[PDB]
């Protein structure tokens, strides 16, 4: 969506799990409406890639 | 469909070339 | 996403280091 802006990321790594959070604002990215706040929990793994 | 196939194919490549080095190493060292 | 990738990466590690020991073994034994 071109009318959606992802900002104010927050990222932290624990022992194997990570927490990630992002805000979605409407258009302005600074003073625009908050449409949602999304939090993701997951792990850091080796998938056969370089990193 | 994508990620696992990639992980396995990378394994195959790495192992086979290591085996190649051993084959050459034996020939050179044991002659 | 988690368990299988772990199983394969562990396989890769074990095999590669065994191949390393063989490489050294050949060099030492055949000289």
């Amino acid at each position: 969506s071109a009318d959606e802006c992802y900002t104010n990321p927050s990222f932290s790594i624990g022992s194997s799990i990570y927490m990630f959070s992002q805000e979605i604002r409407k258009t302005d990215c600074t003073t625009g409406e908050i449409l949602s706040i999304q939090i993701v929990l997951g792990r850091i793994v080796d998938k056969g890639q370089q990193g | 469909s994508v990620s696992i196939p990639a992980q396995i194919s990378n394994l195959q490549t790495k192992v086979l070339q290591k085996l190649v080095y051993l084959e050459e190493s034996i020939t050179k060292q044991c002659t």
